[PDB]
């Protein structure tokens, strides 16, 4: 009985999946973004001059 | 991508801003030997480096020889 939201709130986000419909909206932006991946052995990570190798 | 000589090979992984052909004759490495052509990887051919143990053995045998009594 303490519950601000009204019952009708409560149940039209519980049966229209609220926050799931959320999530994938949140997914689908990073559709829309540059990726990450770097075409290696066309192209090598970063290296630094402390690294260590083959001797 | 053992085909990449080493003086690029820095180059292209963002180690260096200068490439090795811009290099100033101050900062080139020396090398008093002749230098050939580059040799990538040689595993899984007949060109693969074989260790080998680069010394003698620690003890030499006796030479004999035959010494006949008076
Ligand atoms: C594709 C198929 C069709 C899809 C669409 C379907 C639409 C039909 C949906 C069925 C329900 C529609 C009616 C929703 C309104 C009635 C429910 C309601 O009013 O809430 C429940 C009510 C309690 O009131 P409450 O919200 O908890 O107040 C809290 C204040 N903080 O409870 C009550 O006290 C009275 C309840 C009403 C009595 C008749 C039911
Ligand atoms: C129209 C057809 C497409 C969408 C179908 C599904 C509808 C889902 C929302 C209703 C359920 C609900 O509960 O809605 C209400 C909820 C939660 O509101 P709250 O947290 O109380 O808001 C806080 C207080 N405010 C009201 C002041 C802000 O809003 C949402 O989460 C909205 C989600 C929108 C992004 C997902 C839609 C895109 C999905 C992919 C479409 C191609
Ligand atoms: C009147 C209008 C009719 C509308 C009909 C639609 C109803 C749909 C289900 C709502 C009920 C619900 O999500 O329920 C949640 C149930 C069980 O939850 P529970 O064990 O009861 O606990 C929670 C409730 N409490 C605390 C009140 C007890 O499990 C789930 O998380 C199911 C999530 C399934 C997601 C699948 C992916 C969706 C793919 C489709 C979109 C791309």
């Amino acid at each position: 009985e303490e519950s601000s939201e009204s019952a009708l709130s409560k149940a039209t986000k519980w049966y229209l999946l609220s926050e799931i419909f959320r999530g994938l909206y949140i997914t689908l932006e990073m559709y829309f973004r540059a990726p990450y991946t770097i075409y290696y052995p066309f192209e090598k990570g970063p290296v630094s001059p402390r690294f260590r190798g083959e001797h | 991508m053992s085909e990449v000589e080493p003086g690029w090979h820095y180059w292209l992984a963002y180690g260096t801003d200068v490439p090795p052909n811009q290099l100033k004759p101050e900062e080139k490495s020396v090398r008093a030997y002749p230098v050939k052509k580059h040799v990538p990887n040689l595993t899984y051919t007949d060109g693969a480096y074989v260790p080998y143990n680069t010394a003698r053995p620690k003890c030499a045998t006796w030479d004999p020889k035959v010494t006949e009594r008076p």
